C-alpha cells in the first residue's frame, strides 16, 4: 500500500 | 413578589403583595374586598400574630415557600364585635383516597 | 437426565399464562418472585404486557431492587427499547414527575426518592441511556439542592459525580465542565464542615471529559490527581473507572509503561469482582483494547473488542449505545488489523452495525456518529482502493466524502476548530483527496491537520508522526514533491523508531515508501541500505509474532490495589 | 376586579378577576345575566367544582397569569395524583 | 416561553399515574378520554395504549372524537407498526359481540351497527381492508337477520361499504356476490316504494370492474353513477364517485371529461376535507393518474409526491396506503426521470412500498404484484444504464424473477387474457429486450399485443406502447425493419391521434424509424423523418412551459351539479 | 434509449 492506517 | 391565601372561615382571598411590603399593606388590601378596617382584624400565620410594623419577609413569606404554584395560607379573624375570634379555617376537601396497588389485598 | 421442573418454575408459568386476571396481586409479591413473573413474560415474548408494567416508575423500582438478577434486567429492557416502548424515556419522566412534588416533604421520603433515584441513574446510565438518567440525576439533585444540610452535599456530590459520567457519555462536554466546577463547590462546602469527600470518582470523570475533548495534557493531570485521591475503602466500580481512565489519559501521553500497568490492574479488578460476563468488565476490555491498539499490538487488540463486543451483546440486546461503541471500536480495530490483508468484510460488518445503531438511538446531529461514520469512512475507502471497478470506486469514495464531511462537521460543532479530533478528521481527509485523486485538496488537508496538531501535541508526537507519514505518502507517490516527501518520511521513521522502537508497525509503511523515493531519484546506495533495513524491520516482525492472548496476559494477581498505583504515583517524579 | 368563586362545599376563593377571566367557562359565566355586580365581587357558584379542585384551579389562575410570556424557563404546575383525575375535568368544564 | 394549560399538565399527571386510575380514564368524558389516550402515545407508552386501543369499549368512544381523527390514524398506525394486532382485535371483538347479541331486539342491534359502521369505516380509511371486512360482514349478518325497511337501508349501506373493502383488498371475485347482495336488497327497498340512492354503491362497482380491467363495463357503471349524483350526497361518496369516473373516463381514453371529473374532485376534496386529510391523499393521488396517463407526467410527480406526503403524516410507516402512494410515486418518477437515468429516487420508493407491502400482506396478493411490477422495471433500466456486467446481470435476474411472481399473481387471480396480464407480458417482453433474449421477446410482446388488442379495440394507447416496444425489439435487435416499420407507423398513427403532435412518446418512434431507414436506405425519408423529429422537439419545448397542477385545479371553479350535467351531456 | 417507458 501507499499510505499507513487512517487514525 | 410573595403570594398568599387569606383564608378566614371558609373565604381565601387569593392575593400577591410585595416582598418588602409589610403587613398592615396585608391587612389593607383587605379593604377593597371584604369592606373591613384594618383595625378590626389580625392575621395568623399557624397561629402567629402578623403585627403591622414587621413586613412579611420578616414573618416567613420568603418568595421561596409562597410561590403561586402553592401560596402560603394566612389566617384571619374579624374581632367580631371587640374581641377577636379562633381560627377556624375549615379544610377543602378529602380527594379520593387512590388505592396504592402495591398495598398487599 | 430430565430433570422435573421446580415448583417455583412450574407456579411461575402458571401465574404468567394467568397474567391478566392476577396482574394487580402481582405486584403485591416478594421482589425475587415479582422479578422472576417478569422475566418470565420477557422469556414467554409477551413484551407488551411486560412493558406496560415497566413503564410504571415504583413497578420498575422492585425489580430494580433485585442486584443478583440485574444482567437479566438489562436485557429485558434492551428488549423493551427495541419493541417500540420508550421506558427509559417514561421512567426518567416519571422519577421527575415524582420528584418535584416531594421536594418540601420530609427528610425520610426525600432520602427514599434519592436512592430510588439512584439505582434508576445507575440502570440508565449502566443502560446506555445517558440522556434520559440526566433527567433522573439532575431531579436527584434539585433535591439535594434544597436543604444545606451535611448528608445533602454528600448526596449531591454524588450526583454530579454521575451527572459526568451521563454527560461525557452522551457528548455534552460544554455542561461537563460546569457539572464538575458546581461538583467542586460542593467540595469545598464539605471541607468548610471539617469532612473532605472522596474526590477520585470526580476526577475519574473529569479525566474522562478532558480525553473526550482531547485535552491530554490536562486529562493526565487529573487522572494523577483521582490516582492521588484512590483509597482502600472505594467501591471496585469506582477504582476500576479511575484506573482505566488514567490508562486511557496515560496511552495518550504516551506513558505506555505505565497505562499497561493501570489496564491490566483495571482488568483484573473487574474480573475479579464483576466476572467475565458484567458490562463493567466489558468496559475495562475496550480500554484494554484501546491500549492494545494504541502500542501496535493491533492482532491481540481485535480479540480483545471481539471479547468486549460479546458481552455487550449478552448483557445488553440490540439498539444499545453500548453495543453500537463496541461494534465502532472493533470496527477500526479489524479496518487496522486486516489494513494489510485488504479483508475488511468484517469491519465493514462491524461499522455499518454501529451506525445503524447510532442512528436509530440518537439524533442525526449528535457527536457519537462522528466516530462511526468516520470508522465506515475508512474502510469503504479501503474497499474503494482495492475493487478493480471505476464506478463502484467512485461510489464508495463520494460516500466516504459524504461521511467524513459529516464527522468534520459534527466535531468542529462539538469541540472546534483547533481540537485534535478535528485534526483526525483533517487527516483522514487529507487521504481520502488523495484517493480521489484531487491531490491539491488532499495537500491542503494534510498541510491543515499538521498545523492544527502540531501546537497541540507535542512537535514530535506520534499523531503528528503519522499525519507527516500520510502526507510524505501523498509527495512522493501522487504529487513527487521528492524532498518535503524525504524529510517529513524521515521525520516519521525517526518518531516511530524513537516511541515504539524497532517494531512499529508504520515503519514498513515509511520505509516502502521511501525507497520508492528514491528509486524515482537516485543513490542506489540509499536503496541498498534501506532494503537491510526492510528486511531488519521484517525479521524483527516476525520475531515478535508470540501473539499470546491478552485476556489471560493479566495473570491472576500479579500486584495488588494501592501497590500498581503507588507504582504510577512513585514513577511521576 | 374581584370574583367569588364560590365551590361546591361553600367556599368562597376570591381571586382577581383578571385571572378568572383565563377560563373560558368563567369569562363566559361573567359575561350576560352573570356580569350583574351583586355586592362587589361577582359570585360564581361551582355546585360541580368541590373545593380540593377549585382551590388548584385559582392556583392554576394566579400561576399561568404570573408566568405568562415568562422570559425564564417555566416551572410544572404541582397536580397532585390524587387531584388529577378531578382537576382534569375541572380544567375541561372551565376550558383553562 | 408560555404556560402549559391546566388541561394539559392535568393530562400529564393522570397519565403519570396511570397505573393507578388506569380504570378511571374509562369513565372520563369522550374528549378527554381521547387526549389522556394520545398523551399515552406521545410519552411513548405505546404498550398501555395498544392494551387500551385493543378494547372495542375503549376504542368506540375514541372513535367518537371525530375532530381529531387524524391524530387517531397516526396512533392506530403507530399500534399496527408496535407489532400489536390492533385491528384483528378489534374485529374479532366486534364480531364476537355481534355473535353475541344477534339473539336480542332491534334497539341494540341498531346501536351495534352504528358502532359497527364507524369501526368499520376507520378500519377501512386507515387501510385494514382485510379487517375491515369481518366488522361489515358482522354488520351485514345483522341487517340480514331481519328484513325491515331500516335494516334494509343498513344492509345497502353496509354492502357499499362491504364492496369497498373488497375492492381495496384485491378480492375482486366477492366483489360481484357482495354486488349482486347490494341489488338484492336495493330492489326489494324499490319493492316497498322506497328507493335509497346508488351512487356509493355503482361508483364502488366501477373500482371493481376497473381494477380488473374491464374498461368497457367500467365506463358503462360510470355513466350509471354519474346519473344517480343529487345535491343531498355526502361529500365522500361524491368525491369518490368522482374519483373512479375519472379513472374510467381515462382508461377509456377520454381525457376531455376526466379532467374536468378529477380537478372538480380535487377541489371538493381540498374545500370540505383539508389540505392534510386522507381522503384529499387519495384524490391527489387518483388526480396523479390522470395527469400521468395524458402526457402530463412532470406534474404527476408533484402530485403523487403531494399524495404521498399527505398519506405519510396522517398514517405514517408500515400502511398499505402510504405503499399505494409509494409504489404510484414510484412508476411515475421512473417514467418521468427515464430519459434522464436518475432512478435514486424512483427506486428509493418502489424499495419502501415493497417493504410495506409484504409486512402487511400475504406473499400470495395481488398488491404485491404492482409493488413488485415497478421496482422491476426500475432494476432493468438501473441495470442497463450500468457499466458492470455482474451487476447487468443480477440486476436483471432480480428484475426476472420480480416480473414473473407478478405475472403469476396477475394470472392467477385475474385471468389469461385480461389487460393486467397483458401489461405484465408486455414489461416481460421489454426485460427480454433488454436482457438479451429475443426469441422469447417476440413471443412476449406478440402475446401482449395479441391480448390488448383483443380486448382494448384496435387504436388504443395501450396497445400502441406494446406495439412500440416489439418495434423497437424489431429495430434495434431483429434487423426485421419490414416489420419494425410497420409497427412504427402504427404506433405513431395512434399517438398522434390521441395525444396529438406534442405527445413526449413519439420519440421512441421518430428516432426508431431513423435507425430503421438509416439501415436500409432511403434518406429522404431520414431527412423527413429528421424534420419531423426537431418539430416534435420545437412543439414539445414550446408545451414544456407547465404550472403547478394545483393551482391548475385553482378554487372554487365549477359546481356539483354542473360537471355531472355537462359529463351526462357529454355522454 | 431504444424503446418506450414500461407499462
Ligand atoms: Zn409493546
Amino acid at each position: 500500500q501507499k499510505r499507513a492506517s487512517g487514525q | 413578589d410573595v403570594f398568599l391565601m387569606i383564608r378566614r372561615h371558609k373565604t381565601t382571598i387569593f392575593t400577591d403583595a410585595k416582598e418588602s411590603s409589610t403587613v398592615f399593606e396585608l391587612k389593607r388590601i383587605v379593604e377593597g374586598i371584604l369592606k373591613r378596617p384594618p383595625d378590626e382584624q389580625r392575621l395568623y400565620k399557624d397561629d402567629q400574630l402578623l403585627d403591622d410594623g414587621k413586613t412579611l419577609g420578616e414573618c416567613g413569606f420568603t418568595s421561596q415557600t409562597a410561590r403561586p404554584q402553592a401560596p402560603a395560607t394566612v389566617g384571619l379573624a374579624f374581632r367580631a364585635d371587640d374581641t377577636f375570634e379562633a381560627l377556624c379555617i375549615e379544610p377543602f376537601s378529602s380527594p379520593p383516597e387512590l388505592p396504592d396497588v402495591m398495598k398487599p389485598q | 437426565e430430565w430433570i422435573p421442573e421446580t415448583l417455583y418454575n412450574t407456579a411461575i408459568s402458571a401465574v404468567v399464562d394467568n397474567y391478566i386476571r392476577s396482574r394487580r396481586d402481582i405486584r403485591s409479591l416478594p421482589e425475587n418472585i415479582q422479578f422472576d413473573v417478569y422475566y418470565k413474560l420477557y422469556q414467554q415474548g409477551r413484551l407488551c404486557q411486560l412493558g406496560s408494567e415497566f413503564c410504571e416508575l415504583e413497578v420498575f423500582a422492585k425489580v430494580l431492587r433485585a442486584l443478583d438478577k440485574r444482567h437479566l434486567l438489562h436485557h429485558c429492557f434492551q428488549a423493551l427499547m427495541d419493541h417500540g416502548v420508550k421506558v427509559a424515556s417514561v421512567l426518567a419522566y416519571s422519577f421527575s414527575r415524582r420528584c418535584s412534588y416531594i421536594a418540601e416533604s420530609d427528610a425520610a421520603v426525600k432520602e427514599k426518592a434519592i436512592q430510588v433515584g439512584f439505582v434508576l441513574g445507575g440502570f440508565l446510565s449502566d443502560a446506555g441511556w445517558y440522556s434520559d438518567a440526566e433527567k433522573v440525576f439532575l431531579s436527584c439533585l434539585q433535591l439535594c439542592t434544597l436543604h444545606d444540610e451535611m448528608l445533602h452535599w454528600f448526596r449531591a456530590v454524588e450526583c454530579c459525580v454521575r451527572l459526568l459520567h451521563v454527560r461525557n457519555g452522551n457528548c455534552k462536554y460544554h455542561l461537563g465542565e460546569e457539572t464538575f466546577k458546581l461538583a467542586q463547590t460542593y467540595m469545598d462546602k464539605l471541607s468548610k464542615h471539617g469532612q473532605q469527600a472522596n474526590k477520585a470518582a470526580l476526577y475519574g470523570e473529569l479525566c474522562a471529559l478532558l480525553f473526550a475533548k482531547s485535552h491530554y495534557d490536562e486529562a493526565y493531570k487529573w487522572c494523577i490527581e483521582a490516582m492521588k485521591e484512590i483509597t482502600a475503602g472505594l467501591p471496585v466500580k469506582v477504582v476500576v473507572d479511575v484506573l482505566r481512565q488514567a490508562s486511557k489519559a496515560c496511552v495518550v501521553k504516551r506513558e505506555f509503561k505505565k497505562a499497561e500497568q493501570l489496564i491490566k490492574h483495571a482488568v483484573y479488578l473487574a474480573r475479579d469482582h464483576f466476572g467475565s460476563k458484567h458490562p463493567k468488565y466489558s468496559d475495562t476490555l475496550l480500554d484494554y483494547g484501546f491500549y492494545l491498539l494504541n502500542v501496535d499490538n493491533i492482532c491481540q487488540s481485535v480479540a480483545i473488542y471481539q471479547a468486549a463486543l460479546d458481552i455487550r451483546q449478552s448483557v445488553f440486546g440490540g439498539k444499545n449505545i453500548h453495543v453500537a461503541t463496541a461494534h465502532e471500536d472493533l470496527a477500526y480495530s479489524s479496518y487496522v488489523h486486516q489494513y494489510s490483508s485488504g479483508k475488511f468484510d468484517n469491519a465493514l460488518f462491524h461499522a455499518e452495525r454501529a451506525i445503524g445503531i447510532i442512528t436509530h438511538i440518537l439524533p442525526e446531529d449528535h457527536l457519537l456518529l462522528a466516530s462511526s461514520k468516520r470508522v465506515k469512512a475508512l474502510i469503504l475507502e479501503e474497499i474503494a482502493i482495492d475493487c478493480h471497478n471505476k464506478e463502484t470506486e467512485q461510489r464508495l469514495l463520494q460516500e466516504a466524502h459524504d461521511l467524513h464531511l459529516s464527522s468534520l462537521q459534527l466535531a468542529k460543532k462539538a469541540f472546534g476548530e483547533f481540537n485534535v479530533q478535528t485534526a483526525k478528521h483533517y487527516g483522514n481527509l487529507g487521504r481520502l483527496y488523495q484517493s480521489m485523486r484531487k491531490f491539491k485538496e488532499a495537500e491542503e488537508m494534510h498541510i491543515k491537520a499538521i498545523q492544527i496538531k502540531e501546537q497541540l501535541l507535542g512537535q514530535e508526537d506520534y499523531e503528528v508522526a503519522l499525519s507527516v507519514g500520510h502526507l510524505a505518502s501523498l509527495y512522493n507517490y501522487d504529487m513527487n514533491q521528492y524532498e518535503n516527501a524525504e524529510k517529513l518520511y524521515l521525520r516519521s521513521i525517526a518518531i516511530g523508531k524513537k516511541l515504539f522502537g524497532e517494531g512499529y508497525s508504520g515503519l514498513e509503511y515509511d520505509y516502502r515508501g521511501l525507497i520508492k523515493l528514491y528509486n524515482s531519484i537516485g543513490n542506489y546506495e540509499k536503496v541498498f541500505e534501506y532494503h537491510n533495513v526492510l528486511s531488519n524491520w521484517n525479521r524483527l516482525r516476525d520475531r515478535q509474532y508470540s501473539v499470546t492472548d491478552a485476556l489471560e496476559d493479566v495473570s491472576t494477581s500479579p500486584q495488588s490495589t494501592e501497590e500498581v498505583v503507588q507504582s504510577f504515583l512513585i514513577s511521576q517524579n | 376586579m374581584y370574583v367569588k368563586l364560590i365551590s361546591s362545599d361553600g367556599h368562597e376563593f376570591i381571586v382577581k378577576r383578571e385571572h378568572a377571566l383565563t377560563s373560558g367557562t368563567i369569562k363566559a359565566m361573567l359575561s350576560g345575566p352573570g356580569q350583574f355586580a351583586e355586592n362587589e365581587t361577582n359570585e360564581v357558584n361551582f355546585r360541580e367544582i368541590p373545593s380540593h379542585v377549585l382551590s388548584k384551579v385559582c392556583m392554576y389562575f394566579t400561576y399561568k397569569v404570573r408566568y405568562t410570556n415568562s422570559s425564564t424557563e417555566i416551572p410544572e404546575f404541582p397536580i397532585a395524583p390524587e387531584i388529577a383525575l378531578e382537576l382534569l375535568m375541572a380544567a375541561n368544564f372551565l376550558d383553562c
